[PDB]
């Protein structure tokens, strides 16, 4: 998270760490046994640090879970990061508390302006690499789609909407992938991608995960 | 570019 702030220690407590010996990816527990992230963050050997702040200390409250089940979406396509979603069902449930809690799926999708928290350890520096010990969070409204299309050509599939600034200088980054835009308590979006980070009028992309609630209920439901 | 490490 570029220009973001540090969140305090397990305020964001559905976001998760995707980890295989480092911090990969972000994402967001949506209910005690699954967790959605990016396609993209797919990988073998992820193991879900929930409760996390510091990601390099154990500070308590972390769980550590491995995933037992990595679901990209079927439809996802890495070249254009349509359908840029997984499901991560871990290999046992987190025991929520208020520091790993799930948060809810949308019931309905964003409207531009939506002010979101988007939350991730990744790169805190729009140039060069700075990655964060701690949690850090970025308030960053849902773009228009015009403006999304605008600043991604053809590059906008439905299932994608910009969040952030057009100004640079607040963004997600690598690193925060998978993780999560929260708009209102609901999970609306996933960091996927975008033009460098911060960049002035390269906004980060975003899954919209609304697009994806039946996809995640009924995958969560056959799994 | 997506957002992974
Ligand atoms: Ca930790």
């Amino acid at each position: 998270i570029v220009g973001g702030y540090t969140c305090g220690a397990n305020t964001v407590p559905y976001q998760v760490s995707l980890n295989s010996g480092y911090h990969f990816c972000g994402g967001s527990l949506i209910n005690s046994q699954w967790v959605v992230s990016a396609a993209h963050c797919y990988k073998s050997g992820i193991q879900v640090r929930l409760g996390e702040d510091n990601i390099n200390v154990v500070e308590g409250n972390e769980q550590f879970i491995s995933a037992s089940k990595s679901i990209v979406h079927p439809s996802y396509n890495s070249n254009t990061l349509n359908n840029d979603i997984m499901l991560i069902k871990l290999k046992s449930a987190a025991s929520l508390n208020s520091r790993v809690a799930s948060i809810s799926l949308p019931t309905s999708c964003a409207s531009a302006g939506t002010q979101c928290l988007i939350s991730g350890w990744g790169n805190t520096k729009s140039s060069g690499t700075s990655y964060p010990d701690v949690l850090k969070c970025l308030k960053a409204p849902i773009l228009s789609d015009s403006s999304c299309k605008s600043a991604y050509p053809g590059q906008i599939t439905s299932n994608m909407f910009c969040a952030g600034y057009l100004e640079g200088g607040k963004d997600s980054c690598q690193g925060d992938s998978g993780g999560p835009v929260v708009c209102s308590g609901k999970l609306q979006g996933i960091v996927s991608w975008g033009s460098g980070c911060a960049q002035k009028n390269k906004p980060g992309v975003y899954t919209k995960v609304c697009n994806y609630v039946s996809w995640i209920k009924q995958t969560i439901a056959s799994n | 570019c997506t957002k992974s490490i």
